[PDB]
Order: C-alpha cells, then structure tokens, then sequence
C-alpha cells in the first residue's frame, strides 16, 4: 500500500557502503549526494556560499610574472582588531628565488613585504604563530622572524626574533653530539669567571651560551677557545674543581644555524611550530629535535632561560612513546594538546595543573597520527587531518574513559574524501552553521557542518570551475586560493580534459586523453579511421581554438564536420576556421563564441559538467588516416585569491556596470568563461560568454550587476525507506506517486526523476507587476516524478540558474510492492 | 558452459565383453536425448526396463557412461553417436542488458559440437575422392559428383562419353 | 584475429611448371600445422630437407605461400588443403570484464573456416544427387541414401524390389 | 507468510555457540564465515588486502643458504621520518651461528649489518625499544645494543649501549645474594675515599659501581679487593665508622654478564623489555629480576644513577601481587601500563602523577596474564595476547569502576582462534577500518576491525597458499613473513598434505597421510588391495612428481590410471611417466603442467582448497599388493617477506611484462604455482601455471601485468532470523524465495546455495566497447537460490577470480512456515 515518508539532511552525504544500515538513525537524516550545498544545523540544506574575486597571484617584483604553480602560494589570516573587524589576509608567494608577503585588507592589496631569508621552494614548509599583536614566521631551517603592523594598513615590518636567553639541550643524550661520559672536566675555580677544561675534544662554538652542570653547580659558557677549553660564568657555586664526565651535564644552544665558526658546530635549526598560550610562548619541532617543545619564561615571551629548575622559569617537554613522536601541531585547547606523528599528548582538564616546570602532566593519549596541517578548533572539539591525509580526526576528552578519545570525523563520508592539503574554520554571520573546511588534491573542497551536542555532523563536497588549492580562515571569514583557466587568445598552453574516439552510432568510447595530452614523441593515436567516425573532446572550461600536431597527416581531406553540445543536450553544427584543411597539415582550428552561442556544461556517459565538441569524418575514401601527436587548447592556468560569502551565489564574482548597449568591460580574470548576471534586486537575467579581452554583453542596459560563474547545487536524497509489517522492505519494488519538495527562500528550483525534471515556478500570475523581482519563495511543491520501480532509484533537487536555495525536506507517497 | 571441447569424434563403437553393461562416451554432450545408442543395429531407448539403458555425464567434457539394463552378450556391437539438432541456444536483448562469459561459452561450445557431428559423419560414414585426385575445381562441372536416382537393379556407371554418371541396368 | 574471412574454397590444386617452387595458398589459415600438402599423391612433410616444403602467411586474410625445397618437375600436381581441428580449447571466464575484438572475432572466424572446410569437401570431393531430383524429403526414408559395406568384388546395386541398395557380386 | 530481512557484517565472524542468541543485537550484524575479507566500520565486508613479494629470506653470509625454519626469522618496523614516509623493515635472521640485520626500504634491500653478540637460537627472544631516532636491541642475556642510521639509507651502525651510571639492586633481599644481616661493616673514615671492611665474605666483583648505605650515609664502591674488603667514595657523609649489617644496605650492579673476574659474580643479565616514555627510558625484565623495571634519569636516557632518593633521579618499580609478576610489555598508553605474567599494573589516568621516584602510584589492576608478544595500541584501547596465547585481551580504563578493565576481545569469535604468535596494527589510507592483525601457529592470520565508540568489533580469518609466520606493523604499513612452497624440479623434500585409500565407489575414506609422510621404517601401509581401488592425494600447492619407496613391491603390474580434479569438480585422466611400472619397483612418477592443464583447488569430503590426484588400480589379478613406506613430492619450503596492500587482490604479486608470444619470465619465487594476471586497467585475464624455471604464458602479449596467487574470499551470512508473532522462528522451516546481494565496486561475484551458484554479471551488452575494462560495479542483484527448507541453511557470497569486492549487505524474502 501507500506509505508517507520524509527525509532531512542533517548528516550530510553518506557513504554508499551505509545503504543497508537501516538500523541506524541516520537513514532518513542523510543524502546520497550533497554537492555545492551545506547542511544547516536544522535539517535543511542550503546552497554553498559563493566567492568574490580579489586578485591574481603574480610575481610583482619580476614584471608581474603570472604564478602557475600552486606550491608557490600559501596564505594565512591575521586578526588585528576584532571589534573594528580588521582582519588581514597575508599571502606568501614566490618573488624570484625568494618570498614576499602580500597583505590584503578590505579586498584590496595594502602593501608587499619582501624577504630574502626564505627560498621560494620553502614556502609550503613555513608555519606561523599568531599572537595578540604580531605574527611569528617559523621554518625549521630559518631563524624566527616577526611580522608586525605599524601605524597604518600599509605600514609593515619584518624583523628577526632574537631571544633574550637561548634554550639549551644536551645533544649527546640522543647521540647527536660527542659522548663525554668518560671524560674529565677541570674547573679553574668554583666561583666567578672560570675556565672549563676537558680531557678530550668536546666543545663546539655552539656551546657559547650553553650550560655546564656538575657537583651541584651551574655555569654559563661565554666563550669557546678550542675543543678542550672554554670560559664560563658561575651561576651556582660548585663544590669542587674536578667533575667526572658521567656525573656532569654539558648542553649547547638548542637553536643555531652557524656551522662555520671554529670549532665547527652542527646545524641544529630553528623551531617550526609555535603557539602563544596564556603568558608563555611555546615553540617546538626544531630541525634537530623534532619531538621537543620549549615554553618561554612566564610573562616574558622572548626569554627561554633554563638555567634554573624551579618556579616560573622556562622549561622543555619531550614527547616519547613507541617510535617517532615529532610534533605536528600545538593546540591551545583546554590544557594544550600536542598532535604528533604517532600519539596525541595532553593532560586531563580535570587536573589542577599550573603550566610550570615540574607540574606538567602531559601523557600519551590515544594513538592518532597527524599531518603538518594545523589543527582546527570549533564547536567544542579539535579537528585535525591524519598523517596519510585521507581522514579528519576528532579529539574530545571523555571523563567516562579518563582520557582524550580520537575517532574519524569522516567515518560516515569516506567516499568523498581524497587527500587533504589544507583546512580552516568559518562561523558565518546570520547562518545556522559552524563550518570546518578542507581542500583536497583533486581540486574539491570538503565542508563540515557540526553541532556536537545536538548530533549534527554533515559532510558535503564543493566543486568549482577550477581547482581549490587552499582554504584560509579562523572563523571570522574565509578565503580560498583557486586555480582557474582563462582564454589566452592565439596562444596555446593546456590540454583537453577528455578525448574519445567513437563509431558512427556514437556509442563506442575509446579513451585517448593521454595520447592527445602527451608530446608527439611520447605517444600518438590514429583517428578517424573509417567514414562517419567521431572525435569527442571535452574540457572543464570553454575554449575557442585547437592546435594539432600530426605524426602522420591524412592523405586527403577528411571533410570534417564540427558540432557542440548545448544545455538541452542537443548537438548543433558550427563552422570553424580549419587551418588543417581536413587534418591534412599541421595547424590550428579556431572559432568564435558566436559560433558556439548555446554552449553549456553537460554530461556525456557519466562525465559531468564539461564543454563538449565532436568532430565527424564525412569523407568516403582516404588512403591514410591521420595520426595525432598532441592537441593543445587556447587556455592557460591562473591562481586567484577569492573571498567566500553567503551573500553570493556565483563564483569569482565582480560588480560591474553595463552601458546603453549592455556592454560590460573589465572582466579580464573571467576571459573565455560563461558567466551569469544578477541584478541588485536579486534576479538572475541570463548568461553570456566573456571574450578573450574581458568584455561581454548582458540583457539589461545601464544597470549595475554582479557577474560570476555558476556552481550547480545538487541534492540526491537517501534511498526510499518505508518499513512495513512484512519487514524492512529495503529491497522491495517501490514506486513514488508523489514527491514533495519543501523549500525556504529559494528561486529557480527543479526536481524529479532524470532525465525529464519539473521546474518549480516562482512567479504568481495575477499578482505580479512587470519589472519587479519576485523575492525568494517559501512553500511546498508536489510533483509526480514518473520514475521506475527500482529500490535504489534516484531523485534530484537542483537549480536551473544561480540564486538562493534552501531545501528543508523531501517527502514521498510510496507504493511499496 | 565453462568446459573445453576436445577434438574427439562424435561416434564410438564397441564389441561387448561377456555380460558387459557399462560403455564409455568419450565425446562431450549436453542433453541425454541427443545421444543415440544402437545394439546390433537396433536403436535402444532410455529407461529402466529390460532392453533399455541409462545415461549419465551430460555437460561434462568427456567420460559419460551408458549402462545397459540387460547385460550384453559376447561380441554385441554397441554404437554411440551424438545427434544434437541445429538451432540457436541463446537469445540476446536489443536493449542494454547483461552479458556473461558463460553465455558466450555455451553458444560457441554447442556450435562446435554441432559442426563436429557433421564432420564425424563426413569423415567416418561417407564416401569421398582422395584429396589429391584431379577433380574439377569448378563445382559447376558436375561430371564426377552428381548422381542419378537408381532404378530397380541398377548401378552407377560413367557413360561411354565420359560426361556424367548414369543409372545402368545389370543382368547375368 | 581482426581479419575478414573471404568466400574461398579451402583446397587448391596446381600443375607445376618446370622448376616452380612457390605455390600460392588463396585461403586463410591460422596455423602452419593445419595445412596438408600433396605432390603427386604423396603427402609432404614441412621442413628444410629436400623433398619438403616451407610455409608462411598464417593468420593473413589472403592466405600465404608454399615453397618447395626441391623444384617441381613439369606437370607435377600440387594439392593444398586446410585441415583445422574442430574443437574449442580457449574459453572465456564466467564473468568477463574485458572482451577483446580479437577474441570475439576469433571465435566467429574460426567456426566459419571450419564450416568452409566441411563445405569444400562436400562441394569438390563428395557425391550427391542433383538438388532438383525427387529424393524423399523425409530423412527417415533411406532407400536412396544408406549404403551397405562392400565385400570383395562387389558393387552397389539397387535391389530388384527397388527398396534399398545392396552389395552385389561381380566377376569379370 | 513472507518476511523481508537483511544482514550486515559489522561484528565479523561469530562463534557457532552464539547461534541461539537471538536476544543479542548481533544476530543480524555478523557472519557465519568471514574468510579472506575484513569488516569495514560501516558494516560492509571488503576483500582482504593482497601482498607484494619483496624478498626471500636467505643466509647471505653463507652462499645464500635458504632459510627454512620460521624460528630463524623475526622482523620489526622502524619509522625514521614520518612526514617523508621513510619506514624501515628490519629482519633479524640467522647468519651462520649468529644473527644479521637486513634493512629494507622502498621494497628493496638497502644493507646488511651482522652481529656476533647474538646466537641464531636467541632470535625469537630478541625485543626492541624504538626511540625517536634509534632502536635498542634487548636480550636478557646480552648487553643492550644500539642500531642507529647514518647519513643514508644504506649506512647503519650497531654499537653497544653503555650507561653513564648503572642501576643498583640488593639481591640478598630476594635471597639471591649473601645475607649480611648478622655481619658488621667497618669504615676507615666517614668522608672522602674510604675502605669498607666486612666481618664475613660478602663482596663480589659486581659490587664495583654499587652502593653502601648506613648511618645516613651513602658510598659508591669503586674497587673490590677481596670478599671482605672494598674501596668506596663517600657521596653522603656517615655519622660513624661501625655499621650493623641489619641496619645497612649493600647493593651491586643490577645488570652484569661478567662471572669470571675475582671474586666471582653471578650472571645478573640485562633487560629484555623497554620503552621510551616522555623524557625517560624505561628498561625492565632482566634475567635475574624479571618483575622489576628501571626508569632512567629525567632527560638523560642513558643514565640510571640511583644514589639519590628524591627529585628527577632514576628509580625503580617492583611488581608484586600473589605469585609471579614478570614483566611482559611496557606500554606507553596514558600513564604507563605494565602487562605481566599475572596482573596488569597501572595508575589511574585521573591522578596527576608527574612520574617521579615517590610520586608513582602503580597498583595491581585486574587479573590478566599476558605473553611475551608486544601489546598493541589502536582505536582508544590496548590489545595484548594472553599468556596461553588462545585469547586477545582488551584493557580500558573505566571511571565507573575506578580501574582498568580487561575482557576478551575474542569473546564472540573464539572458534577461529588458534595459538597466536605475533601481532601488529595497521591504519590503511583511504580504507574505513582500524586493523589489529595476529598470525597463528596453524598458519592463518586473524584480522580485527575495531571502532569501539561506535560498537564496531569484527573478527575475520585470513588464509593464503602457504602459512603466515609473522605480521609486522605499527599502523603506517604492514608486512608479513610467509612460508610458501615452490616446485624444485627433480628433487623431493615435502610430503603430501592429505592421502586416503578408497573403494571402487570412491565413497570410502581411509586416512593414510601419516604412513605416506613417515619414513619407511617408522610406518607403512598396504595400498590398492583390490581391483578398482583408489589412492587419493592432495596438497595445498601444485606438484608435478612423486617419489615412492616400497617396503614391499607389487608382484605384478597394477595397471595404474591417473586422474586430476579440475575447477569444475570433474576428474580427468592424464598419462604420467611412472618409473615404478605399476608399483613394481621403487621410483618416481612425473608429469608436466600441460598434462594437468585444468588443475585447480577444489573440495573433497569437507577438505577444501587442495590440488587432488587419484590413482586407480585396474589390474584384475595381483598376488601381492604393494606396501608403501614413504611418498615425497617435488616441492620445497621457502620463507618470504611480503608487503600487504589494499591495491592488490592477489598474494605474492610481481609486476611483469609479456613478450610478443605472451611469455613471462622472472617468476622464480612463484615456481610451480598457479597464478592470475591482472592488467593495468583492472581486468583479470586468466590463470596459468609457472613452471619450475619461473616462466609462464599469459593471454595478453606485449602487456604489462600484475601476476600473483588467488586467495578466495568467502562470506556466509548468519542464519535466517525472521521473528513472527507466533514467537521467534529460530527453528522453524524456512525457504528463501529471493536473495539480494548488495555490492559496491565489485567484480566477478557469485552467490547462492551450493553447489549450483549464480554468477553476477559485470558487462552491459549494448553499452560496452570491445577492448575496454569495465570498472568495478555497484548495485543490487536479485537471485533465486533454490535452497532447502532447513532452519540453518547456508548461502555463500564468493568470487570466481581475483578482483575488487565489497558486500554492503544481504537481503531475503523468506517464507517462514
């Protein structure tokens, strides 16, 4: 009989291996697909926030050389005045062989600070430690720097961070220095300025500023004359002048990069991780001792004097378990958490522990390997990426277990998780969500909406016309670094994303993407072997030219026919300028955007959202079919900084104004792309192509518009679940008589069973005045999808053109056979 | 049908031992009804009554078995031959459906067995000119190959002109 | 295996010229061992010794070539015939996930060649009634088609009743 | 009454004694059999990871002498740089009468470091203590060594670990030294260098470096002149020169192997267990005092000076309960956990313990005997093998009970547990599982998938064509040491796994495996007594020759007939070269792989996965039946190192390339085995036999392929459970009308009720282009199994040939009578 069921989406996208788990309370709270949308902490699903174009990453000190390598860019945020809403987005970018800091505020480049202390190849290994009023720049091989803001937005200085007193360490304990256990140290006196002499070569120049302890006394070495003689100042008196090597302690400076001053020292490096915790500065993971952190003197952030062993003095913590415990991240949550290569170290928050030398109780909590991506703090929990970067781990203290518990936050959504390379947090104003964001190697971005106490944890996948390379933010705002293609006119750089050969019925698919992408001498493929054969080519972005090199030209004209695939799934013929003359000579094939006016992203055999063109051979007889060595297209890579915003519904948007003819200029960062225009009243008026010069024509003239690229939201609910008296009926034949779409503040919706969907109207005939924009609509729409009888049939909620969208639930009337 | 078809004639003949009941089928077969058995030139029937036989081994690569209900006498001639009718053993949908290698194997194996049965009769039970003889290589020249129907008491005799075979009456 | 199979008889005969050594094989064959060569009614052996032959062109759609080691005398009769076994020893997996054009073409082509070898024998080397003769259209009526074994000095002769062919003794 | 029920596999394979426990919520979450598969934490079951061949264990210093004793090999992992993904697999192997360390990286042997300090017979008793940058080698009778990596992969050094100051112990307290309670000690002076004189013989040479305490003073002994005289240096002043023995304390060095220097000392041995914990090195379980651990000085890992009794000094912990408490493992989870022979010792994680001499509160927690296999840390818990090795124990702190609670992790899967001999952990990238692995004496490997907060705990059994001997791994990767057989051509070493005698109907089974395996003078058995009798022989690996010794040859030729059993269960005749001439003379019977072309593993009377051959006597009259003394086969044992990988679906795989004829060479480690070939596109193209020279022929020519052995996954769900209103239907007659197999990313599946199964297709006729490999498929397939009406009937999900496989659930439509 007919059963009425409903589905909300507070658990996000569920892995396909969960689809038989009807015992879990998540079956009606999740989605098969949640793309370009987020889950609010209610049950609703909202379209993902759009982005606003800020700038293009260039090497400003070398004639604005465009940067096309994502490893040469790494950004971070720095909040300077929270109440005044002053947050700087600082971008570390390549500048020749060195680095530079581009400082942005209010979507504008304020100033640039160069630095020769770092190499362009070290950018991805540069970490920061943001204080209340300055940022420390940390690299394991470069001395700490301070980046501090002056008296204005454009006034910044980058100086060296110099400790008052350096921390010390005895490297012979880990076998990284000379073993002095059999030596004998002789002191000239027990007080004042003395000379320390060793029976064997021990001292190095790095021992200047180090400590010598024996017989209850301590001395600070001030000069090293040779490997067996040094001068020191007595801090605590010695009881004698003869010190056995095995009862003594000799320590050099923990941080140093000087390996040339005689006697030569080892490169001990500098800390690469840090955080400011209460009244101390914590620095750790140096080059030489990666499993050690140092806490500065209480109240003096730049002093690491550890001559004394009691009180508020500076001290060290060494992390050891079973194997490598190199510190990955120092988290200022609760009583400080240390994520390492293997184990998570923390002390119980229920312990009344002051952070001093002899009453810290850091212990190895759960086993949970972590990577170098900095941990995020949000929604009463700590999130960090695992060492293999295929999981996000959640750490919370469990009083019932007496320890911190780590579990995969991606446990229900493993299918959409690629390799993660950055993360951030965002708590947008006016939106019912707490967001954790993480970009991936494949170019997508993970979105995680969490409300832990209310059992809200929903993942979703964000895609764009390009590749996400980094996400930046600590909650107040969110920026992304995106790699996009632009039309570069008469020059050729990129290769086609997809290329197939097909038979006259256009059903066969022979993948030749690698042959077209490779150089002519690497690999080549013969094409158009028979009459009416096809070449199918697709690309993520539109292109207007091909450049073909033949390893073997066709013996006669192939009589080529060109078609493109439009938004209705219809192939339409167009006539390009064919300089290969039917694949008979090397050359280019070019066309204008007017030839491909209706071109739109579409799907061909499970490959979605590509711009497709097919080439058909019409010649009856050619003696020698051509062999293609390489095909290039007239697009090139660019790297952009963009700011995410919930007021935007398009990507890489820009505010423009059209003239009396509807012409719009200044869209160079969108050259060659298909863009939509949205009025200030909130009505999307149509799409058009930006040409290679950054100009496009819109329908509305003399109008201020927002122009950007569509990212298409898609929501596929979970499989129908209507248990009956007979049983779970998880595999029973089912038919959906009625589909209810429940929406709030939405426009341009369409829903149903593919391929024939139903558009949801948003205009009231009889109560609409021409020229006005109908506001985003709320209500319930009932649809007869006309689907099949399969138990795993799919229904789709999507959007025809960019706009607001919020789906609060989906209902069904199901005939359960 | 995930078996291999070996190159074995689809006919076997035995001279029975005293009281023999079991005879081996060395060639593959797929259905019991498609194996013919003769005893001294009289075809037998499957069953459990005296004078009948049982059969096993269908679908196997080889090694089937014929079991006579009544034990054979010495020097009884037992003949076993495969007689599968020629027809399609599969049907494929025009719309997008599923395909397995078992489907293809069943079709090709059964068609190979059918061809072997035709070739077994040709090789063992039929007459042919020696392959090296100088017959006309144009089949339209039917001098050596077309036969006439024989009337009562007639033999096949090449005519005196050497142009064709004619029926010839023979007396004492 | 991605070749066409043309409509060509699987047997060719030549009258050698003086000193001829190369003889064309006009029909496709897949393996050198599946071709039989006769010279004046004596089957030759493949090899390099005198009185033997070498063969090339296996797998080619247009056949190959036979090269005699010893040049043939004038009007020597050279007969070449295809003799592939009728079996199937390479089969697919139960659930194949990759089916190659060569494998699928090979299975269809090899069965076409087998049938062509059978048909070549029955068109060029065997006897048959003319297709238009009034033979009984019921195969169970064996009056004109079943032959007895011939004893010494015997011929096939329709009996006086006109009900079947029997062996008839002839002396002088 | 038709009922719809479903089954998931979250709890793994369940013991048959649980099959009446319908009250538990595990009846629909487990499996009757889960073989060569694992349980993902989503509830799906995935095919177990394959292995990649690395190397064969040989004695490289003795002409590559093949090692055939599993007790002569023991491996361990050592992570050197987690971020660079540098982990070394180090193999301790026999080298003459001593040992050597084989160091592997990137599936390649880097270098070998030999050592004469250890015996080949001591290998299994060698334990390691991995630090952040070096590994300590521990044996109870050999002084500690350090294995440290130099400046490259191939540069390694093995030196001796020498403490700055040795720990001390008074062995007379445990009755292992001279009792001095009635003696009197006289000091020459109270300060400086003194002489200590005893009224009776007490001193030994091991007292050098020991301590003497009395009258509030402490002195370190520096020389022992005799049993009654010693020289000492005063560390804390004495109040007098006369010390009563019962009020004094005399301690020798805790670690010592010198028993020859006068006066002769006892062999106190060296520690055999250790771990690096925070800033201290913990070493324990020495030869003489197995229930004691020593903690080094805080911050100085190699100093064990215990002259002082306060502060950050080195100190000791002694474990006593009721009986023996010898330390088995020292675990760096929470505050340190100590598994012993009887009781688990730990302190509450809720206690703020700084780990100092008088601030440790280790107490006897639950009674839980443990063995010498090192404990594993994974998924917020500690796992360790029990002392009898028949159970895996789980220890977690329960705040509700105020102590650590130990319970059997194998409580629901006791049936598949044999005696465990090693364990490891693995957290593979991209896979929804946290794995604990454990090999067993019978040659199988247990796999434990756990996510305890989500009530995921599933056991499964892994088998291979061979015998697992050890599993190595600490989470980042996993290696196994496997004993496999190879065809050795004309030589004979191994015996048949199974041998039976049978009657003419082939129904009788008379086991004669022991007689065939034993030497001719220990056991013999008469065979082929009557006409048409059988000899049935089977082996785990293929073999191509028999070597037979007769205690009594047959009087006349037995007219033997040979047959082999193929993959379809069909017995096929083959003709070998038998030099016994019908069992009339001693000799060999040999055949080629072409004679046994269709040979495949199969089941004969509940014995599964063997290569079977039967021999039938055809001779009517033999006066004296033969008597067989011993039968050998032409296979020999080898020990391999292999790396487990979830990208592999075969065992002992190797990447090869075929020539124009399909010939593949270089497979010597797989000689005589049956192997499958998988293309780079992911299509399994068939199986073939590798001959004794390491060559085989594949179908695809000029192709790069992966070649390995099949391990067959088998999944048997729990018995049908469809409770009606009449009550639980646990014993009612049931018939399965429909069987639904729900799968993700799978190929080559088959399912149903044995013996006639149904293959699940993975090719879409009408939408497939010839030459392409169909990707792994996702969907639901419905099957009518045609089973019986028994309440406990078995349905199987298995795979016809190697490939990906994931079963997310099984559904039924059951007629419950």
């Amino acid at each position: 009989p007919i059963r009425s069921i409903s589905n909300t989406f507070n658990r996000g996208e569920l892995d396909p291996t969960l689809f038989a788990r009807d015992d879990l309370d998540i079956y009606d709270k999740g989605a098969r697909k949640l793309r370009n949308m987020i889950a609010l902490w209610t049950g609703a699903a909202r379209i993902a926030p759009g982005t606003i174009y800020i700038d293009m990453m260039v090497d400003r000190e070398n004639g604005n050389a465009v940067i096309q390598d994502p490893l040469m860019v790494k950004g971070f945020d720095f909040t300077y005045d929270a109440d005044a809403e002053i947050t700087y987005t600082i971008i570390i970018r390549k500048s020749g062989t060195n680095i530079a800091f581009d400082i942005y505020y209010a979507d504008t480049l304020q100033t640039t600070v160069t630095s020769t202390a770092y190499l362009a190849t070290q950018i991805q290994d540069i970490h920061v430690a943001a204080a209340h009023d300055r940022v420390l720049i940390l690299h394991e091989n470069v001395q700490i720097r301070q980046l501090k803001r002056g008296a204005s937005h454009s006034s910044w200085s980058l100086t060296t961070f110099n400790p008052r007193v350096y921390p010390t360490y005895d490297f012979s304990v880990i076998g990284e220095a000379i073993n002095y256990q059999s030596f004998t140290f002789t002191l000239s006196a027990t007080t004042g300025s003395i000379t320390i002499t060793s029976s064997s070569a021990v001292f190095t120049h790095n021992h200047v500023g180090g400590l010598f302890r024996s017989l209850g006394g301590t001395a600070r070495i001030t000069a090293v004359a040779s490997t067996t003689s040094a001068s020191a100042t007595v801090l605590d008196n010695f009881t004698g002048t003869s010190c056995a090597g095995n009862l003594s302690s000799l320590a050099e400076k923990l941080w140093n990069s000087d390996t040339t001053t005689a006697p030569v020292s080892a490169n001990r490096g500098w800390p690469a991780r840090g955080v400011f915790y209460l009244n101390r500065l914590i620095l750790g993971r140096s080059l030489a001792v990666k499993n050690l952190v140092n806490l500065s003197t209480a109240g003096v952030y730049d002093n690491f004097d550890d001559a004394d062993l009691d009180g508020l003095v500076a001290f060290s913590v060494t992390f050891n378990g079973k194997g490598e415990q190199s510190v990955q991240s120092i988290v200022a949550d609760d009583s400080i958490l240390f994520t390492t290569a293997n184990k998570l170290f923390a002390q119980s928050p229920l312990v009344e522990s002051p952070i001093t030398i002899n009453n810290v109780y850091f212990a190895p909590q759960s086993q949970s390997p972590a990577t170098s991506i900095e941990a995020a703090s949000i929604d009463n929990q700590t999130l960090f990426v695992s060492s293999d970067r295929t999981k996000v781990m959640q750490a919370m203290y469990s009083t019932a277990d007496g320890k911190y518990i780590t579990l995969p936050a991606t446990m229900l959504s493993n299918s959409i998780v690629d390799y993660i390379n950055s993360n951030g947090t965002w708590e947008p104003a006016g939106i019912s969500t707490r967001l954790y964001l993480a970009t991936q190697d494949n170019g997508t971005m993970l979105l995680y909406s969490t409300l832990q106490t209310q059992n809200v944890a929903g993942w979703s996948l964000r895609t764009t016309t390009g590749k996400f390379r980094q996400v930046i933010g600590e909650g107040r705002q969110s920026h992304v670094i995106v790699e996009r293609e632009i039309n570069i006119g008469a020059s050729f750089e990129q290769t086609l994303d997809y290329a197939y050969l097909s038979d006259p019925t256009f059903k066969a698919r022979y993948d030749v993407t690698e042959f077209f992408a490779s150089s002519p001498m690497t690999s080549a493929i013969g094409v158009l072997e028979n009459q009416n054969d096809y070449i199918l080519i697709g690309n993520q972005a539109p292109f207007t030219a091909l450049d073909i090199d033949f390893n073997l030209v066709a013996s006669s004209d192939c009589q080529l026919q060109f078609e493109y695939l439009d938004g209705n799934g219809f192939w339409d013929v167009f006539t390009p300028t064919d300089n290969t003359s039917g694949f008979t000579v090397d050359g280019t094939i070019t066309w204008t955007f007017d030839d491909v006016l209706n071109w739109a992203p579409y799907q061909v055999n499970a490959i979605e959202n590509q711009y497709w063109i097919r080439i058909k051979r019409l010649a009856e007889t050619v003696n020698t079919a051509p062999v293609i060595g390489q095909v290039l297209i007239n697009t090139g890579n660019r790297i952009y900084l963009e700011r995410q915003s919930f007021d935007e519904y398009m990507d890489s948007t820009q505010i423009v104004t059209s003239d009396s003819n509807g012409l719009v200029t200044g869209l160079t960062h969108l050259a060659g792309q298909q863009v939509y225009a949205i009025t200030e009243d909130g009505a999307t008026i149509g799409s058009s192509f930006v040409d290679a010069s950054g100009e496009t024509s819109v329908k509305n003239v003399n109008t201020t518009l927002t122009v950007g690229m569509q990212y298409k939201p898609e929501l596929i609910p979970m499989p129908l679940y209507a248990p009956t008296q007979m049983g779970d009926s998880l595999y029973a034949e089912k038919y959906v008589q009625d589909l209810y779409v429940d929406y709030v503040d939405s426009l341009y919706l369409q829903a149903g069973f593919r391929p024939q969907l139903t558009d949801i109207p948003n205009m009231h005939l009889g109560n609409y005045t021409l020229g006005q924009s109908v506001p985003p609509q709320t209500g319930i729409y009932r649809i007869c999808p006309r689907g099949d009888w399969e138990p795993r049939q799919e229904f789709v909620i999507t959007q025809s053109q960019p706009g607001p969208m919020t789906i609060i639930g989906v209902g069904y009337n199901v005939e359960v056979a | 049908s995930n078996i291999k078809i070996n190159d074995v004639f689809q006919r076997i003949q035995y001279a029975a031992s005293a009281g023999q009941t079991q005879f081996t089928i060395p060639f593959p077969f797929f259905d019991n009804e498609y194996v013919l058995v003769w005893q001294n030139g009289v075809q037998l029937v499957m069953g459990g009554a005296p004078g009948q036989y049982g059969i096993s081994g269908a679908g196997s690569p080889s090694g089937g078995l014929i079991t006579l209900v009544t034990p054979a006498a010495l020097n009884d001639i037992i003949t076993i031959q495969g007689d599968m009718p020629i027809d399609r053993t599969s049907i494929y949908s025009a719309t997008i459906s599923n395909l397995t290698g078992s489907d293809l194997n069943g079709d090709f194996n059964r068609e190979v067995v059918m061809m072997k049965q035709i070739q077994t009769t040709q090789a063992l039970l039929q007459l042919q000119y020696a392959p090296w003889l100088e017959v006309s290589q144009d089949p339209d020249v039917t001098k050596d190959r077309y036969l006439p129907l024989l009337g009562s008491g007639q033999v096949w005799r090449m005519n005196d002109s050497g142009t064709g075979i004619e029926a010839y009456t023979i007396d004492e």
